[PDB]
RNA sequence: AAACUGAAGAGUUUGAUCAUGGCUCAGAUUGAACGCU
RNA sequence: GGGGCAACCCUGAUCCAGCCAUGCCGCGUGUGUGAAGAAGGCCUUUUGGUUGUAAAGCACUUUAAGCAGUGAAGAAGACUCCG
RNA sequence: GCAAGCGUUAAUCGGAAUUACUGGGCGUAAAGGGAGCGUAGGUGGCUCGAUAAGUCAGAUGUGAAAUCCCCGGGCUUAACCUGG
């Protein structure tokens, strides 16, 4: 399986969370990395994590049209 | 294709003997030209440039070895592909050709006569490790080390071969080639070295010409 | 041009358009001579250069030059047109292939026959 | 089913065959699951006309692929040789 | 503001060498001291000493060399500037002047020479070329 | 054993009140062929006299160079004014790859294998001067070892 | 063992110069067409 | 590859064949010897030069093309008899 | 000079460091925004730790075959085919 850790941008959706993932990609010609952020939607069964929390998700069978990830664990809480 | 025009005019343009004609008499007495370039104009102003010199050198080597530009370009490409000096490799290939080796052995008095004689399949080349002789009609075949050369039974008593052998003896036999006259058998044990080959020919110019 | 600037905007090569649009990226093109006339060259030169206004199968109405000495072209003659600008003729960007379809080759050409569609004399 | 078969390469009037494991439906020159051997109809005595991988062939036989008759005969000849 | 430190040290050395200064001093850091130690071991500078001053500061002083009137450091150029970092593998480290120079490489085993890193089979940040 | 080569011939005009005046300027590179090479510029009303003046200048403007068997020790990049010349050692048998102005001076030097490139201006005089400066700048591994106070083996 | 081999410029703005700057040629190439053969 | 227990049938896939110099490669259109340097063409200071060993003469050689033969290999052994 | 070919034309890259990451410039040749402020974003002082994401190294799987390259083999040579 694949595990990704990211901030949860939005928790408004019921039984759902949106996580932002930061990754570094090297530009082919120029060769300098650029920060890239892509939103990924995950399924939270108890809505444990509020917005701004850092969460780890793994790939899973599509629960819904836009969600293929699940909230296995929550590591850190926003102050 | 092979050049069909006057042999001497090529050597006159180059300004030095190309070996096209067998040296039965001195080259100077035979033709009494090549002191000046051919044609009506002869001596002329506006001396040639370095690119012209490179072109002249390439034309010299091609004319000496009776090899067209297309084959010469393939040979130069193979030389650059091969390890070591490109000019040395190209000269080695031009030596390796069958017509040249038979001419050095003396079966043919001249390189053109050797090329025709080989194309006619009188000469048989045995590759290393082969117990049966095979007739070849391509004079451009490269020779591997230790290859053996035989005259066919029909061609054993050729008059031109016999007349060519003693001219070859007067000219001298190269060390790498081993020739048995009685059996008319020639072995290519090693390829000619650059030091062995004529110093006057300049390999570098041919390499310069193909580099744009 | 810093690295960040190059990454953000980048480098751009504008592309040269063809100098022979009427050929539509083709070696030659067939047309019909809608006019056969003569014209004056530019300032340094003086002559009566033979030109034909031709409508090609590609739909353009372009002007082509008739090379060589003498020609049989006239109205409603089908000709073949290749590229090649005439330096001293403004607006003439094509050449008429001699001997291709109806443009006869030069009568007594001897040296550059293949450039003018003249058969080998026997 | 999966059939081991010869694939025709080489040059005109000079056939060279490549023994390949491929689906029966797919064409002779099409995709093949695996390559196990080369077969050369016309070859010198010193040269090895037939080369094959016994372990892979046995593996496919156990798996259930159905070898073609020509390949089976070539395998028999290789085994006896 | 000053967004580079290694480049500042390199240009300080270069300007001092062009001005024929006996020694060049600068604010000290462990990375600057390591680079100076590598230069000393390569023989481009005579010595490099860190004097601990007050207020938790330190001064790195490098004694420069001159051979036959000319500077020992023929050229010293920053490669991995802050704006564009360059990281290379073991077989991709650039050679300086056919190997007669030095490409300073900061590897996981410390800051060391390109030839030494090639011997160790290691790579890292190619920080500067000194010859 | 001195070899003289004429890089180029140029014609220049000087204007007096009465009428135009024509003069010839020549550039020649002359060298030993092993370690010593010079370039000279001569001006004369007559071409051969300009050639001779250029030779005389080149002889005094000889400098020494050091070479490994037949090739350059290391890549050399030089700028004289606008023009930029780049030189790269090549293996034996490659030959001299150069655009005339570089070729003349390299052949005077005696280098048999080299790769050259030019950037910006292609002017022959500037190219020659930049090449000459690059040859002067070049140094050998032993000289570098003495510079750094280390043995030849220690430094690669 | 080998795969690690590769870099040319020139004509043209000026009475002449250097730079800059465009335009043009020298090469390879092609499912190629047209002209002589 | 499809169907059939097999015999065998289908297969414009496939293997080949006809046309095209359309690209690449190879080969041939001959090879030696040949002077008051024939004749003619061209240039010329009108007499020399050049075409030019080029040619004629002379002695060979027959790859390719054409004729007469000869003759592999692509074939995996079917079926049938016997253990 | 090429040679069963030879040129012209059409197209692509090269030469063109003439879009310059390798590898260009901005006082006068084209080019510093009229000046400040500041959003996103880019970069960023010294010392002691945790972390190992970027970075480097090694292991595995994969990155189909052909084609490119190297060394051998077969076609009389070559193209061509072909094992590794």
């Amino acid at each position: 399986a694949s595990v990704l850790t990211g901030r949860v941008v939005s928790d408004k959706m019921d039984k759902s969370i949106t996580v932002l993932i930061e990754r570094l990609v090297r530009h082919p010609l120029y060769g300098k990395q650029l920060r890239r952020s892509t939103k990924i939607k995950a399924h939270d069964e108890n809505n444990v994590c509020q917005q701004g929390d850092l969460v780890r998700i793994k790939e899973t069978r599509p629960i819904s049209k836009t969600k293929a990830w699940t909230l296995v664990d929550v590591v850190e809480k926003v102050e | 294709a092979r050049y069909i025009g006057p042999k001497l005019k090529l050597s006159r343009r180059e300004g030095t003997d190309l070996g096209l004609k067998s040296g039965v008499k001195p080259y100077d007495v035979k033709t009494k030209k090549a002191a000046r370039p051919p044609g009506q104009h002869g001596v002329s102003r506006n001396k040639t440039s370095e690119y012209a010199l490179q072109l002249r050198e390439k034309q010299k080597v091609k004319r000496i070895y009776g090899v067209l530009e297309r084959q010469f370009a393939n040979y130069y490409k193979e030389a650059a592909r091969k390890r070591g000096a490109t000019g040395e490799n190209l000269l080695a290939m031009l030596e390796s050709r069958l017509d040249n080796v038979v001419y050095r052995m003396g079966f043919g008095s001249t390189r053109a006569e050797a090329r025709q004689l080989v194309s006619h399949r009188t000469v048989m080349v045995k590759k290393a490790g082969r117990d049966e002789f095979v007739r070849v009609n391509i004079p451009s075949i490269q020779l591997q080390d230790g290859d053996v050369i035989a005259i066919q039974e029909k061609s054993r008593e050729q008059l031109r071969i016999k007349n060519a052998i003693e001219l070859a003896t007067q000219r001298g036999i190269p060390e790498w080639l081993d020739v048995d006259h009685s059996k008319l058998q020639g072995t290519f044990k090693k390829a000619p070295d650059r030091i062995d080959l004529p110093a006057e020919i300049n390999e570098s110019l041919i390499v310069e010409l193909y580099s744009k | 041009a810093t690295t960040n600037q190059l990454i953000r905007k980048g480098r751009k090569t504008i592309k040269e358009k063809s100098k022979v649009p009427a050929l539509q990226a083709c070696p030659q093109r067939r047309g019909v001579c809608t006019r056969v006339y003569t014209t004056t060259p530019k300032k340094p030169n003086s002559a009566m250069r033979k030109v034909c206004r031709v409508r090609l199968t590609s739909g353009y109405e372009v002007s082509s030059y008739i090379g060589g000495e003498g020609h049989n072209l006239q109205e409603h003659s089908v000709v073949l047109i290749r590229g090649g600008r005439v330096k001293d003729l403004p607006g003439v960007r094509y050449h008429t292939v001699r001997g291709a379809l109806d443009c006869a080759g030069v009568k007594d050409r001897k040296q550059g026959r293949s450039k003018y569609g003249a058969k080998k004399p026997k | 089913m999966v059939v081991i078969r010869l694939a025709r390469g080489g040059a005109k009037k000079r056939p060279f065959y490549q023994v390949v494991v491929a689906d029966q439906r797919r064409a002779r020159d099409g995709r093949y699951i695996e390559n196990i051997g080369f077969f050369n109809p016309l070859a010198k005595e010193s040269e090895e006309a037939v080369r094959l991988n016994m372990e892979a062939y046995h593996a496919w036989i156990a798996k259930g692929a159905q070898p073609s008759d020509r390949v089976a005969s070539l395998v028999r000849a290789y085994n006896k040789a | 503001s000053m967004q580079d430190t290694v480049g500042d040290m390199l240009t300080r050395i270069r300007n001092a060498q062009m001005a024929n200064k006996v020694s060049v001093a600068m604010p000290s850091s462990k990375l600057r001291k390591s680079i100076a130690d590598l230069l000393v071991s390569e023989g481009y500078v005579a010595s490099a000493v860190v004097n601990a001053e007050e207020n938790n500061k330190a001064t790195l002083s490098i004694e420069l060399k001159y051979f036959e009137g000319k500077a020992v450091i023929e050229t010293i150029q920053r490669f991995s500037r802050p704006g564009l970092r360059q990281h290379r593998g073991k077989d991709a480290i650039p050679t300086v002047k056919q190997g007669m120079g030095v490409a300073i490489v900061s590897t996981s085993q410390g800051i060391m020479s390109d030839r030494a890193a090639r011997a160790a089979g290691i790579g890292g940040e190619v920080v500067a070329f000194v010859a | 054993g001195l070899v003289e080569r004429l890089v180029t011939v140029d014609r220049v005009a000087k204007v007096v009140k009465g009428g135009r005046i024509f003069s010839f300027t020549a550039l020649t590179v002359v060298g030993d062929g092993n370690g010593r090479v010079g370039f000279g510029r001569g001006k004369a009303r007559e071409v051969p006299a300009a050639i001779q003046k250029a030779l005389e200048a080149a002889k005094r403007n000889m400098i020494t160079v050091e070479l490994n068997d037949a090739t350059l020790h290391h890549p050399i990049k030089a700028r004289h004014g606008a023009s930029k010349v780049y030189m790269q050692p090549a293996s034996e048998g490659t030959g001299v790859i150069a655009g005339g102005a570089m070729r003349a001076v390299l052949e005077v030097a005696g280098v048999k294998d080299v790769l050259t490139k030019c950037y910006g201006s292609t002017n022959t005089a500037n190219v020659v001067r930049a090449t000459f400066n690059g040859l002067r700048d070049m140094s050998t591994p032993e000289k570098m070892a003495a510079k750094r106070g280390k043995s030849v083996d220690e430094i690669l």
